[PDB]
């Protein structure tokens, strides 16, 4: 978010077509940010605060941001206001650059380890039952 | 021999007593004999007022190995 | 008591066309034969083009229809038009009155013709929502008032099934597979009700067996099986099926998450 926010400051004066539609660019950023902060997160759920700080959006809109993120197809999921959570059933497959892969490598290493311990831990117990 | 009883009673009776009431129960003529006794009873005292206080997977395999012996 | 049997190719062509028309509703025709008063069999389907207006009477296209008919004749598919599919995406399965009038336009062709409503979107990888029924959530429209529901089943040839088997090759994945839960609800229920049923049979055998000799008892009971063995027996399937049932989930939760 921030780095982009820096980038726009220069060229936004330069290209007049960018001078118009700054609103778009802002929305679009907030979205992409949201999408990622969900995509990396191990268990997918969010408070509204989390999205607020992540997107630097005051939290009223946060539910407009989420709802609009769905109506474009980007997310599926639901909103629970009472507790201010966002469940995010699933997030759209999207072509991934280099760095974003690394985190996937990580989470997949984790979910390899959990199995390491579980499988290797279940012979001991019930060693008297095997065939 | 009686007082512990009441004590051993009241421990489970209800968690909450004003000190004057403990004096009432245990037949003290004294206020300080109370917290003497309660310390001897290890009772944490608040200003006259006393308070008296395996994964499922494992379970499954356990049932199994118990069955196939 | 009345029922329809819907062949596989019918159902798949159905759901395909429906899912393809979303979010607009599609219609087509149903090819089959009436076995008796109690049965309609649907072996075939073909798809009817869109109309500027919604699904309606004139949406049925004569030119298109017969044009399809003969070209199926050359393939030997000759059948009556036994009903007409349809879809109410997102709205569940019911007939609007406009659905009704058309359904009548298929009554006066054949008195037993049926209506089939398919619902593409909320039909999902779990239960598929499908409905078939004919005239006189859904009760708002007079489920029982203007029309009435029917029942559905699926004909499957041996070879059909055999093709379907090889879709999923479960040979590697078995052991992390959890079979349908509702089915083991009827299981874990009907099993218990049964154990109840034979409980007092074991009771009657212990009382009667008490006051009557074994030689006399054998004469009576040899026909059926030793209700103590339905306890010893039946307790098991519940036991182990429920232990693998528990463990399997305990593993899927911690391992897969
Ligand atoms: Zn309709």
């Amino acid at each position: 978010f921030d780095k982009f926010d820096s980038l726009i400051k220069v060229q936004i004066s330069k290209i007049p077509i960018l001078a118009q539609h700054e609103s778009f660019l802002r929305q679009k950023i907030c979205l992409m940010t949201l999408i990622e902060t969900v995509f990396v997160k191990n268990i997918r759920m969010l408070s509204f605060e989390d999205i607020s700080k992540a997107t630097h959006l005051p939290k009223d809109n946060v539910e407009h941001l989420v709802m609009r993120a769905i109506s474009l197809g980007l997310l599926k999921g639901s909103i629970d206001q009472v507790n201010e959570l966002v469940t995010i059933s699933w997030v759209q497959p999207r072509i991934i650059s280099g760095d974003q892969i690394t985190k996937m490598k990580d989470r997949l290493v984790e979910w390899n380890d959990q199995v390491e311990k579980l499988g290797k831990k279940m012979e001991a117990r019930g060693q008297s039952i095997w065939v | 021999a009686i007082r512990d009883e009441i004590a051993k009673n009241t421990e489970l009776s209800y968690d909450f007593l004003p000190l004057s009431n403990i004096k009432a129960l245990l037949f003290f003529n004294n206020e300080k004999e109370t917290e003497k006794f309660a310390l001897e009873r290890n009772w944490p005292i608040v200003n006259s007022k006393v308070y008296f206080n395996t994964n499922i997977i494992e379970k499954a395999m356990d049932y199994a190995i118990s069955i196939e012996n | 008591k009345e029922t329809v049997y819907i062949s596989s190719i019918a159902l798949l062509k159905m759901l395909k066309h429906g899912r393809a028309g979303v979010p607009m509703e599609v219609m087509g025709l149903m090819l089959g034969e009436f076995v008796d008063d109690y049965t309609v069999n649907v072996v075939d389907v073909f798809a009817m083009p869109q109309s500027g207006t919604g699904v309606s009477v004139e949406a049925v296209d004569d030119v298109f229809q017969a044009k399809m008919m003969d070209m199926l004749k050359q393939t030997g598919r000759d059948q009556m038009v036994v009903g007409w599919y349809h879809s109410h995406p997102g709205f569940g399965c019911w007939l609007s009155s406009v659905d009704v009038n058309t359904q009548k336009s298929f009554e006066q062709l054949n008195s037993r013709a049926v209506a089939v409503v398919v619902d593409p979107i909320q039909s999902v990888k779990g239960k598929v929502v499908i409905d078939a029924f004919r005239l006189i959530q859904a009760l708002i429209h007079g489920l029982n008032r203007h029309y009435y529901s029917l029942n559905i089943d699926y004909h499957k040839t041996a070879k059909e099934t055999k093709m379907l088997m090889n879709l999923h090759k479960e040979q590697w994945q078995s052991g992390l597979k959890m079979y349908d839960y509702e089915e083991k609800e009827e299981s874990n229920l009907a099993a218990t009700k049964s154990m109840v049923k034979i409980a007092e049979q074991y009771s009657k055998r212990i009382e009667e067996e008490k006051e009557l000799t074994e030689e006399e008892l054998k004469t009576r009971y040899v026909g059926r099986q030793d209700p103590k063995k339905h306890l010893s027996e039946t307790a098991d399937e519940t036991l182990e099926n429920n232990i693998v049932s528990v463990l399997t989930a305990g593993v899927n939760s911690v391992a897969i998450k």
